[PDB]
């Protein structure tokens, strides 16, 4: 045996594995590391706007800190 | 059917009708109406048949075109006013549309050719319903925009149904062809004076609903839907047939009889406008109504046709179900016009 | 039917706040508690007025003090505040729940110092 | 690189179901007392590989009195919903992050069962005829009853989002709230994936090959993996609402590897049900779901709506 | 956007799917071996003659259960209201209503299919 | 002018109309609503209405199914047609496409009243809201507050189900 | 009193199935009524600010509402801290 | 009014006209009236979101439910008139004159 | 006809979705309340004659929010006028108008 059952789980458990993984890396290299925003409600969507708009490189996940209000 | 069963099919129908009577808002007239229809389709199946089944798929089909014109005239209505409220219908195009859903659902000609085909092909209990109750809820949605209707459409169907309703009921031997053609005519009448009067529209309506239920009982008492099995009855109950005389000579609208205090009364309102030459139209072709109601006076109690041996075992015995409200209606048919001036309190 | 009041651009400009929306959120209560009287100032002004173009010096005023807030804060609370709104923007919803070590790290700070 | 989300999604969920088809056969020879695919490749792990390069060799028939603009439409159809249906799982980030993700997958399970009905249709023989209106039969049986144990499982949510589940259950799985309800649904999910005892539609001892009959080769071969998507997207769906693993947002791999474990022995204990059990009748499952589970799943919203308001334990989000 | 792509990648997937197995392998097709499949023999008659439905009862009530369905479906935004106990009374008059109607159709003998 | 999606949407959704009004076949017309249904939900999604768009799929992927067996039941016949095989359908589906096409032209490169009132087209993007606020959908509140505001609707609803279950038994019973 | 009784029994040995649908609906429909967390939920439904909430202008004459979120008056939450 | 909502009442208009011209079989029309309840459903909710009125969005679900209850009760009807002539031709109801 | 059988009760069967002014949920307000609230306000107790004409302009503009006929007219004429100067060559659009703006938050 019942133990070569188990090379067949292997691959498909290994194949499962792939979109999971690949989801989550993709967000994190295309938001700059840090699990792209949700944005359910209009509230958020605005707030993920603004502050695409004070970036000033047209991006929202770039953060503009306490170094930005002199 | 189970009796239980045929009483909340009833009274859906009913509450149907008083949802589109108490209703402000549009979607909820439009729920009446649906309701309306839902709880009718079985009634007219009761006695099963295929003419029954004939009658309740033409019927189902008309009324649910209908309806889904009134739902599209309720939406354009909104689009152009966001308006739910039931009043003066602020688009045109809109009005037009529920002026012709309305008329579909009543049976007002250019589109009157299921009436007649429906009351032939259910019972005469399901007739009384559906040429009485079924005009209640279109009506009062009349009533309540009159207003905002354009007269020359109105009056055009109004002045077609008078017309069509005399000349088919001309051609007609069955007895509820008949009465569809007598009820298509009447509609006609309701609807010409609507536009001026809505008062004369209810006044004509609660007439024209005393007679048919008088017509409609009196043919029930007597198994009769034929000319020819009508003109038996002579030789069982001479009495219904003398009723059902006096009663056909209102419905043709003879004074001193209760049947001509509507169309006088409609006569005088449109005078009161200046349109002369409708009404002068519309008494002219209510003569052929009054024509074929005097046929029909003849063949059943005037002369006396031709019976059959079997009549005899007949002669023994008495009708057992006795309808409770045949002689009020019977009164209210022929003896009311003295109380005209009482048509104030309907305002 | 008459022609449109406008400001002109030049009585629009004002001195911004350009922090991102996960500095503002980890700052909020303390921003509400400090900043409460201009800001309901403008806010009631906005709801009786019902035009923008009469709540303009409002608006103005609710800026000055949120800078004097923000200016504050980095006077005395820089680096606790930092770690607060990194960990508050790493959140894909932005959760107050997953970061209350830096939460009280910055709320003792505040405390203390002001 | 949103693209490369898709690939990296819709090739895996494919190798997947070619290795589940050489699982199941090893796990359905080893509860019979005999090995399976052993042969062809160490293991039997090129079994799959020579099963589907036989197949896309293979001639692929038209018959001559089917339509054959429906007859092609159905396996694509079959397999581009199978494939679509895994896009708002979230693993534990979705690849497209939906408002009402439940609503969306009822909806397109519910046109699914439009490439069953149009192949054995469009087919124009009688043995597919005759699944096809199985089908028709089985989904009028699961339909109604699996909306309301969806609806009664969600009360507890909050919403119709899939990530919030993952926060629901962060303490306890809803199976323990709701075990009945998970019964219930999991009967369900079988009935929806037409699997043993509730595979009618194919009816092999009875029908032949059923719906899918007239089908052979590259077209045949497409039914087939449609229909094994659905088995693991059912699973992972029923481990996502009902076991839910728990997220550490700076280690998703943890989530990924629990919730693929769960899901993976869920579609293990599908391929056990079908090794166990003999079929049913078609009239027999649609009363067993009308006369048994639709009360019971009445009573159980009527409870469920009831709870939380009782108990002063409403979720948020409103 | 993004779902729309989605649905066009897994589209085109399926097509190129359809078209290599129609135009890689060798076809040999002649009239027996299209001819429709009745296990060996020839069919009697039409597969598109009427097949009846012994359950029509049945997938007609499917229709007024279904729309039930969308009745209940905003339930759990309906228990984030104010007035718990106005909602409350209504969704349990609407599942009641539900299983009177199953009740009626059960014991009327509705759920049995016609022989 | 913005990528056209939403007029795209609208006359895929009057093409599949036309498609099941010419009447081919119960098959086809059902497909054909199917097809309507989906860009339906398509055309209300792309306005903010998710749980409408969703619904009324769903509800129409229910009927047809039902309409698919009963097609299969009742309304078949040798040669089912399909809108090549008979004149008549022919010549109803060109003629459907063929005004869809005139009215389109019509309104797009003039701007005319065509029954009702004018238009000029600009796409539907300029009628929009710009409303910024809210931890809620506006459309999600106004569906949930049928149980809080509309007490009389459920109660008319739920009645008018209920008699037609037992309408339909009522017509089917036959004798 | 007795035949009821009998005729439980013998629903629950032949029907259990709607036995037990019938006692979770009975129980769904009563228990509401009797449970004093009901009027919690409805505490905690009120509670959700959703909207922002526009200030009054004073008048001088309303003590009963605070100058300041942080003041005594208005309504408070610490009802909720220990639920 | 943008080109969506003359692209809708098109629709509506081409399954009213669908509906008033009968071919042989009475479910084409049947389908016919769903196509006119869908329209109307469309139409509404268009209007209803562009509006922002919140309280008008629940009248769809409504007129989802009447729709139902109506095709119900014409496949009720088919299945009667099917029975008697074992075919749903209209041409087969025409027992009744006018 | 129209039996006023709320009104005599007081019982608001369906007076509550009559109009986009009256109590939506969360207090969430429809585009136009303003124009319907004084369309109504102006409207009320004159009756249906009268108010067809002494409350026209109010009338006028919530039509004009509701469909926004006129304001697309207007921006329609302002774009075809750019256009043609621009085809000829006589416009020169300020960067702002054209993606190189500096937004503000
Ligand atoms: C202007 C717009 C016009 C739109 C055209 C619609 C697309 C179909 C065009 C090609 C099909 C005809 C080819 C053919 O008959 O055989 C060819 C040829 C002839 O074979 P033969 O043996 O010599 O003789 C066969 C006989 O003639 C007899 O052959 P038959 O019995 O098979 O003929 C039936 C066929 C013949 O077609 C016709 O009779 C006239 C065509 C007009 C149909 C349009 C009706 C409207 C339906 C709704 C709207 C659909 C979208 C339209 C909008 C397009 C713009 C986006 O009609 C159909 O089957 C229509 C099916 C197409 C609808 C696809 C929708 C997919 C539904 C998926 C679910 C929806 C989800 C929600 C959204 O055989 C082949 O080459 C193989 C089959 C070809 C099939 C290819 C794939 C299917 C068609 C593409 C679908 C595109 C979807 C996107
Ligand atoms: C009790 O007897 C029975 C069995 O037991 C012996 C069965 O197995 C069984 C099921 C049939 C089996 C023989 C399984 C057959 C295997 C498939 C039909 C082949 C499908 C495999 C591929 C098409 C999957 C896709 C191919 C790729 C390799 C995957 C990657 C895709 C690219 C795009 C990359 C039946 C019906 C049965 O009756
Ligand atoms: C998994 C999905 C993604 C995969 C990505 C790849 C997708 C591939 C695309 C799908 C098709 C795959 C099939 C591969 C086999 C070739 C089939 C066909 O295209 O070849 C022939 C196409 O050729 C045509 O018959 C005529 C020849 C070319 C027609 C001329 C058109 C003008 C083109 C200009 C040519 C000039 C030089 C080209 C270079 C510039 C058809 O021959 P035919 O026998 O019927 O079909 C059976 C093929 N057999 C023999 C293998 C069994
Ligand atoms: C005179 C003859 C009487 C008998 C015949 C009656 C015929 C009609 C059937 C039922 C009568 C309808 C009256 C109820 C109308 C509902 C509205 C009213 O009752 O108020 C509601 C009170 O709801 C109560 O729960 C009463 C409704 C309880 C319904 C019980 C079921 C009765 C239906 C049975 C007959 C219907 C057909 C048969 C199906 C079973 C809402 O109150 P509230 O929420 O504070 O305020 C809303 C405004 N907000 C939003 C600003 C807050
Ligand atoms: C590789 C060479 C390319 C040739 C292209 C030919 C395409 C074609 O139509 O030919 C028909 C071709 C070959 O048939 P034969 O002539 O009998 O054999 C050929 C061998 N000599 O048959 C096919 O394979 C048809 C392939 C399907 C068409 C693909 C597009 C279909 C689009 C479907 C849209 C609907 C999808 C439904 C689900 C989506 C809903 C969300
Ligand atoms: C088939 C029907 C496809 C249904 C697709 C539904 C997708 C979906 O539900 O996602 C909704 C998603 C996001 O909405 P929310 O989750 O509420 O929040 C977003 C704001 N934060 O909305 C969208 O992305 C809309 C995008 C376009 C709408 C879908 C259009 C698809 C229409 C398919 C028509 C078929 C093509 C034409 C021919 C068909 C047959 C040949
Ligand atoms: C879904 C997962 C799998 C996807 C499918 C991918 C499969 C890729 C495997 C490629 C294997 C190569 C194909 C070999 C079979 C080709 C058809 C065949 O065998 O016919 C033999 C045939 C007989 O010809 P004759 O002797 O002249 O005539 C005798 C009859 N009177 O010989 C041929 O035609 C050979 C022509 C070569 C076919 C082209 C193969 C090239 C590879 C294409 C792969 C497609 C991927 C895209
Ligand atoms: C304090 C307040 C709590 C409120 C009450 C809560 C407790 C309620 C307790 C009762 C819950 C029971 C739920 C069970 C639901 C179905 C029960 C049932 O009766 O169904 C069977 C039928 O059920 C089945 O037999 C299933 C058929 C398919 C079997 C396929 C394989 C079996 C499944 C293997 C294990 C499945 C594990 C499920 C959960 C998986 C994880 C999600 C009825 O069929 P018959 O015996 O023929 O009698 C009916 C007519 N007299
Ligand atoms: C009070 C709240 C109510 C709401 C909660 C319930 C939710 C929904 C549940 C009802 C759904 C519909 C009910 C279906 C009725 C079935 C009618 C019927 O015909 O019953 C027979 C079975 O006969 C019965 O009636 C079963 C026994 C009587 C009904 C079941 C129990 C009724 C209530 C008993 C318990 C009451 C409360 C529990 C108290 C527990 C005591 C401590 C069915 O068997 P057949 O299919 O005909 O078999 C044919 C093959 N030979």
């Amino acid at each position: 045996m019942w133990f070569e059952i188990l090379p067949g789980i292997a691959v498909m458990a290994a194949c499962l594995f792939i979109p999971g993984m690949a989801t989550a890396h993709i967000h994190k290299f295309t938001n700059g590391g840090k699990e792209k925003r949700v944005a359910h409600f209009s509230y958020q969507w605005n707030l993920m706007e603004r502050d695409r708009r004070i970036s000033g490189v047209n991006r929202y996940h770039v953060t503009k800190g306490l170094e930005n209000i002199d | 059917m189970n009796p239980i069963i045929y009483t909340t099919l009833i009274m859906t129908v009913m509450s149907g009708t008083m949802l589109v009577m108490i209703s402000s808002h549009w979607l909820l007239i439009w729920i009446g109406f649906e309701m309306n229809l839902l709880a009718m389709i079985p009634v007219l199946m009761k006695n099963f048949n295929p003419r029954a089944t004939e009658a309740a798929t033409k019927y189902f089909l008309t009324q649910a075109t209908a309806s889904m014109m009134l739902m599209m005239a309720i939406i354009i209505n909104l689009l152009y006013s966001g308006q739910w409220t039931i009043t003066k219908m602020f688009n045109p195009v809109a009005m037009t549309m529920m002026t012709m859903a309305l008329a579909m659902k009543l049976g007002l000609s250019p589109f009157h050719f299921w009436v007649p085909e429906v009351t032939q092909g259910i019972s005469l209990q399901a007739g009384l319903l559906l040429l009485t109750w079924q005009k209640l809820a279109p009506l009062s949605v009349l009533c309540q925009i009159s207003q905002s209707i354009n007269p020359n459409l109105m009056l055009t169907m109004a002045m077609l149904s008078i017309l069509i309703g005399g000349w088919g009921g001309l051609n007609q031997t069955q007895l509820r062809k008949i009465m569809a053609y007598s009820s298509i005519a009447h509609m006609g009448w309701m609807t010409a004076v609507l536009p001026y009067n809505t008062t004369m529209t209810i006044l004509n309506l609660l007439i024209y609903i005393t007679m048919t239920l008088a017509m409609f009982m009196l043919l029930i008492h007597s198994s009769a839907t034929t000319t020819l099995s009508l003109s038996h009855t002579w030789n069982k109950m001479p009495v219904i047939t003398s009723l059902m005389m006096v009663t056909l000579l209102s419905m043709g609208g003879l004074p001193p009889l209760s049947g001509f205090m509507p169309k006088w009364m409609i006569i005088q309102e449109m005078t009161k406008n200046e349109s002369i030459i409708m009404p002068t139209l519309m008494a002219m072709t209510a003569l052929l109504n009054l024509y074929f109601y005097m046929r029909l006076a003849y063949s059943s109690s005037l002369t006396m046709f031709p019976s059959t041996n079997n009549m005899k075992m007949k002669w023994q015995f008495e009708h057992t179900k006795q309808m409770k409200l045949l002689p009020t209606m019977i009164v209210l048919s022929t003896l009311v016009l003295p109380m005209t001036p009482a048509l104030s309190s309907l305002n | 039917p008459g022609i449109v009041e406008l400001p002109t651009l030049e009585d629009l400009k004002v001195q911004e706040v350009k922090v991102s929306s996960s500095v503002l959120k980890a700052a909020a209560h303390h921003y509400g508690a400090q900043c409460d009287k201009p800001n309901k100032e403008f806010m009631l002004c906005r709801w009786e007025e019902k035009d923008p173009r009469r709540c303009l010096e409002e608006g103005k005023l609710v800026n000055q003090c949120a800078l004097d807030f923000f200016r504050q804060i980095k006077r005395h609370c820089a680096e606790p505040f930092t770690e607060y709104w990194t960990c508050i923007d790493y959140s894909g919803l932005q959760l107050f729940r997953h970061c209350r070590k830096q939460q009280a790290k910055f709320d003792e700070c505040v405390l203390d110092k002001l | 690189m949103f693209m490369i989300n898709i690939l990296s999604l819709i090739i895996p969920i494919l190798l997947a179901v070619a290795f589940l088809t050489l699982v199941e056969r090893k796990v359905l020879g080893y509860m019979q007392l005999r090995k399976g695919p052993n042969v062809v490749g160490p293991y039997g792990l090129l079994q799959p590989i020579a099963d589907a390069l036989k197949l896309f060799t293979k001639e692929p028939l038209r018959p001559a009195t089917s339509s054959i603009s429906m007859f092609i439409i159905a396996p694509i159809l079959a397999l581009s919903l199978a494939l679509t249906m895994w896009v708002p799982l979230p693993m534990p980030y979705p690849l497209i992050n939906m408002n009402l993700g439940v609503l969306f997958m009822l909806a397109m399970s519910s046109l699914a069962v439009y490439s069953i009905l149009w192949s054995g249709w469009a087919s124009n023989s009688k043995y597919a005829l005759i699944g096809a209106l199985r089908a028709v039969a089985q989904t009028i049986s699961y339909e109604v009853t699996l909306a309301i144990i969806l609806l009664s499982v969600l009360l507890m949510n909050g919403s119709y989002t899939l990530s919030t589940l993952i926060t629901t259950q962060e303490h306890i799985w809803m199976i323990f709230t709701s075990w009945p309800l998970a019964m219930m649904w999991f009967i369900s999910t079988l009935a929806e994936t037409n699997r043993a005892p509730f595979d009618l539609t194919e009816g092999e001892s009875e029908l032949v090959s059923g719906f899918n009959v007239e089908y052979a080769a590259g077209p045949f071969a497409m039914f087939f993996m449609a229909e094994y998507a659905n088995i693991i997207m059912m699973n992972a769906f029923t481990a996502i609402l009902f076991l839910g693993a728990s997220h550490d947002p700076h280690t998703p791999e943890l989530y990924t590897i629990n919730f693929v474990l769960k899901t993976l022995a869920l579609t293990i204990t599908f391929l056990w049900i079908r090794a166990s059990y003999p079929r049913f009748r078609y009239d027999q499952l649609m009363h067993l779901l009308w006369k048994s589970f639709l009360p019971l799943t009445l009573a159980l919203c009527m409870w469920h709506i009831s709870l939380p308001i009782m108990t002063a334990s409403i979720p948020p989000q409103s | 956007m993004n779902i729309m792509l989605t649905l066009l990648t897994n589209v085109t997937l399926a097509s190129l799917l359809v078209l290599i197995a129609f135009w890689l392998p060798q076809l040999n097709a002649y009239s027996e071996k299209t001819s429709p499949y009745e296990c060996g023999f020839d069919p009697m008659g039409s597969a598109r003659l009427p097949f009846s439905m012994k359950f029509f009862l049945v997938a007609i009530t499917f229709l007024l259960f279904d729309l039930e369905i969308a009745l209940l479906l905003p339930l759990p935004w309906a228990s984030q209201t104010n007035n718990l106990k106005t909602m409350l009374t209504m969704a349990l008059f609407l599942l009641i209503l539900l299983a009177a109607s199953l009740a009626y159709e059960w014991t009327q003998k509705g759920l049995e299919w016609a022989e | 002018m913005t990528m056209y999606i939403a007029f795209i949407l609208s006359t895929i959704f009057v093409i599949g109309f036309v498609g099941f009004s010419s009447k081919p076949s119960p098959i086809y017309g059902g497909l054909g609503l199917i097809v309507s249904g989906g860009v339906g939900c398509g055309i209300v999604l792309n306005f903010g209405g998710s749980f409408l768009g969703l619904m009324v799929f769903l509800i129409y992927l229910g009927g047809m199914l039902v309409v698919f067996g009963y097609t299969t039941a009742m309304a078949t016949e040798m040669y089912p047609e399909v809108w090549v095989s008979n004149k008549t359908v022919f010549g109803a589906f060109v003629s459907g496409l063929m005004m869809e096409f005139c009215m389109v032209y019509y309104a797009l490169k003039e701007e005319e009243v065509e029954i009702i009132f004018k238009f000029n087209g600009l796409g539907d993007w300029v009628i929009y809201d710009t409303g910024d606020s809210g931890f809620f959908s506006e459309e999600a509140m106004g569906i949930a507050a049928l149980y809080s505001y509309g007490t009389w609707l459920v109660i008319v609803t739920g009645w008018s189900l209920l008699i037609g279950v037992v309408v339909i038994m009522e017509i089917t019973r036959g004798n | 009193a007795g035949r009821i009784a009998s005729f439980l029994k013998n629903a629950w040995a032949k029907e259990p199935v709607l036995v037990a649908s019938f006692a979770i609906g009975g129980l769904a429909i009563i228990l509401p009524s009797l449970s004093p967390y009901t009027n919690y939920a409805i505490r905690i439904n009120r509670a959700t600010p959703y909207n922002y909430p526009v200030p009054l202008r004073d008048d001088g004459n309303m003590p009963d509402v605070p100058s300041h979120p942080q003041d005594p008056q208005g309504p408070s939450l610490e009802w909720l801290k220990n639920l | 009014m943008p080109l969506v909502y003359m692209n809708i009442i098109m629709a509506f208009a081409i399954a009213l006209a669908g509906l008033l011209m009968y071919r042989s079989h009475l479910m084409s029309s049947l389908l016919c009236l769903e196509g006119m309840m869908l329209s109307l459903f469309i139409m509404s909710t268009l209007i209803i979101l562009n509006t922002h009125f919140t309280l008008a969005n629940m009248m769809p679900i409504i007129l989802l439910v009447f729709a139902a209850c109506e095709a119900a009760l014409g496949l009720s009807l088919l299945v009667m008139v099917s029975n008697t002539y074992g075919t749903d031709y209209v041409q087969n109801l025409n027992l009744l004159q006018c | 006809p129209f039996f006023d059988v709320q009104k005599r009760l007081g019982l608001d069967l369906d007076r509550w979705m009559t109009i986009q002014s009256a109590e939506q949920p969360h207090k969430i307000p429809g585009r136009c309340h303003a124009f319907e609230k004084e369309w109504i306000e102006c409207a009320h107790g004159i009756g249906g004659i009268r108010a067809e004409k002494e409350c026209k302009i109010e009338f006028d503009d919530f039509v004009e929010c509701l469909l926004r006929q006129k304001t697309m007219k207007r921006l329609s004429a302002i774009k075809r006028q750019r256009d043609k100067l621009i085809k000829e060559g006589k416009y020169t659009p300020p960067p702002h108008h054209l993606g190189k703006e500096d937004p503000r938050p």
